[PDB]
C-alpha cells in the first residue's frame, strides 16, 4: 500500500507510474482533483500466479489469504488443474463480508468441484461437490478461458438380500463406495468417473462425469445428484467458456 | 524609482504596477511579485536546488506531479 | 548597504530584515524575503510557478498536502 | 566589496543582489549565493531551499517534478 509520509516513492513503489494523474489509475482514485493524502492506505491491485496442480484444495485456505490483503482487489490467474479436497465443500467460496473491493479468476486449467462418493448396500449416491460458491455478486468477476466443473455425482449402491456392493466415485477423484464385504466400486480419476461394483446384469451404479448425476444400480439405487458449477450469486462473466453443470 | 539594473541594462528588478515588481533578466519578464504572491511567469520555472517546502495550514496545488 | 531599495515607490521593494536577511515587500505586505539558507515567503503568501516547479537533486519537496487537479 | 561594482547591497555589503554574468542575478546574504534567476528560471543554488509558508502553486500546461514527496 502507499504509506506517508514518502508518499512520493511510496506511490511510484505501488504503481510502477511517475505520474501521480496516472497512479492515481492504479490506485483505483477516480476523484479530480484529487488531493495525494487519498493516496494513502490503498494498494494497485494484486495478481497472484497459480502453477501448482492441487487435487486437495481448500477454499478455507483461499478465504483466509484473500482476508490477509483486506480491501485491496486479487486477480488469480489459475494455470494448473485444482479440485476440491471433498465433496463437502466448494473449491473456492467468496463469503459476503469479504474486505477485497473485487476479486478476478482468470481460469487457465480446468477446476473441479470433488466428484461424489459410491453409495454402498440400500443407499443412493453422494451428491458431486460444487465448484464455486459466490455470496459477494458482481465482486467475483470471472474470465474462464479454461473449464470449471461441478463434480459428478456418486453411483447409487447395490443390495439384494445379503449381497452389498458399492457404486463408483463422481469424476473427478470422487471415492468408490467401500461394502461391508469389500464389493467395492472402483474411485474416479481426474478424467474419468469410476465403475460401480459389476456382477453380470447385477451392478451398482458408475460414477457421475462432470456436471451430471451418478448412474443408479441395477437395484434401482438412484446415482448422487450432479455437482454445480457457480452457486449462490451471479459474478461479472468475463468469459463464460466451457462449463459443466449449473451455473448463473 | 522606475527601474534597478542590475549589471546589464536589460537585467534587474523594475516597476510593475501599483504594489507590482517584475523581475527581469535579458528583457525577459521572468517573473515578479505583489503583496500576497512570489510568482514566475508563463512557462518559466522555478527550481529547488535543495528542497522545496510548503510549511503551515496551506498546500501545494499543481496539474499535475512527477516523482522520479 | 541601504535599509532600503524602493522599487516604484517607497512601499514596494527590498529591505533589510536583519543581518544577512533581506524582506521582500509590496504596498508595505511583507510577502517573503531570503537569508543565507533559504528564499521564503511570509505566512499566508504563496509561491507561485507558471511554467514548471522543479525539486533538482538529493532533496526533496515537503509539504502538508497535495492537489493535483 | 564582495558584493562588488555590479551589485545591490541591501543592510550590509555581503548581503543583496550581485551581476552575474549577462542576464544572470544572484541573491546573496552574508556573503552565500542562495540562489538567482536568468531569462527562463527563478531558482536556489545546490542545497539551498525555497519555502512557501502559504500555498505553493503550479499552474498551467507544466508539472511539478521532483526526486520524492513528503506529505505530513
Ligand atoms: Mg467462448
Ligand atoms: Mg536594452
Ligand atoms: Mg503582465
Ligand atoms: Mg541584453
Ligand atoms: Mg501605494
Ligand atoms: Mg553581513
Amino acid at each position: 500500500a502507499v504509506q506517508g509520509p514518502w508518499v512520493g516513492s511510496s506511490y511510484v513503489a505501488e504503481t510502477g507510474q511517475n505520474w501521480a494523474s496516472l497512479a492515481a489509475n492504479e490506485l483505483r482514485v477516480t476523484e479530480r482533483p484529487f488531493w495525494i493524502s487519498s493516496f494513502i492506505g490503498r494498494s494497485k491491485e494484486e495478481i497472484w500466479e497459480w502453477t501448482g496442480e492441487n487435487h486437495s484444495f481448500n477454499k478455507d485456505w483461499l478465504i483466509g489469504e484473500l482476508r490477509n490483503r483486506g480491501g485491496t482487489p486479487v486477480v488469480i490467474n489459475i494455470r494448473a488443474h485444482q479440485v476440491s479436497y471433498t465433496p463437502g465443500a466448494p473449491l473456492f467460496e467468496f463469503p459476503g463480508d469479504l474486505p477485497n473491493a473485487y476479486i478476478t479468476l482468470n481460469i487457465y486449467a480446468d477446476i473441479y468441484g470433488r466428484g461424489g462418493t459410491g453409495g454402498v448396500a440400500y443407499l443412493g449416491g453422494n451428491p458431486g461437490g460444487d465448484c464455486i460458491h459466490n455470496w459477494i455478486g458482481n465482486r467475483l468477476r470471472i474470465n474462464n478461458q479454461g473449464w470449471i466443473c461441478g463434480g459428478g455425482g456418486g453411483g447409487g449402491g447395490f443390495r439384494v438380500g445379503h449381497t452389498e456392493a458399492g457404486g463408483g466415485g463422481g469424476r473427478p477423484l470422487g471415492a468408490g463406495g467401500v461394502s461391508s464385504l469389500n464389493l467395492n466400486g472402483d474411485n474416479a480419476t481426474l478424467g474419468a468417473p469410476g465403475r460401480g461394483y459389476q456382477l453380470g446384469n447385477d451392478y451398482a451404479g458408475n460414477g457421475g462425469d462432470v456436471g451430471n448425476p451418478g448412474s443408479a444400480s441395477s437395484a434401482e439405487m438412484g446415482g448422487g445428484a450432479a455437482g454445480r458449477a457457480v452457486v449462490g450469486t451471479s459474478p461479472q462473466w468475463i468469459n463464460v467458456g466451457n462449463i459443466a453443470g449449473s451455473w448463473l | 524609482s522606475a527601474s534597478i539594473a542590475i549589471g546589464d541594462n536589460d537585467t534587474g528588478l523594475r516597476w510593475g504596477g501599483d504594489g507590482i515588481v517584475q523581475i527581469v533578466a535579458n528583457n525577459a519578464i521572468v517573473g515578479g511579485w505583489n503583496s500576497t504572491d512570489i510568482f514566475t511567469e508563463a512557462g518559466k520555472h522555478i527550481t529547488s536546488n535543495g528542497n522545496l517546502n510548503q510549511w503551515g495550514g496551506g498546500a501545494i496545488y499543481c496539474r499535475d506531479l512527477n516523482v522520479s
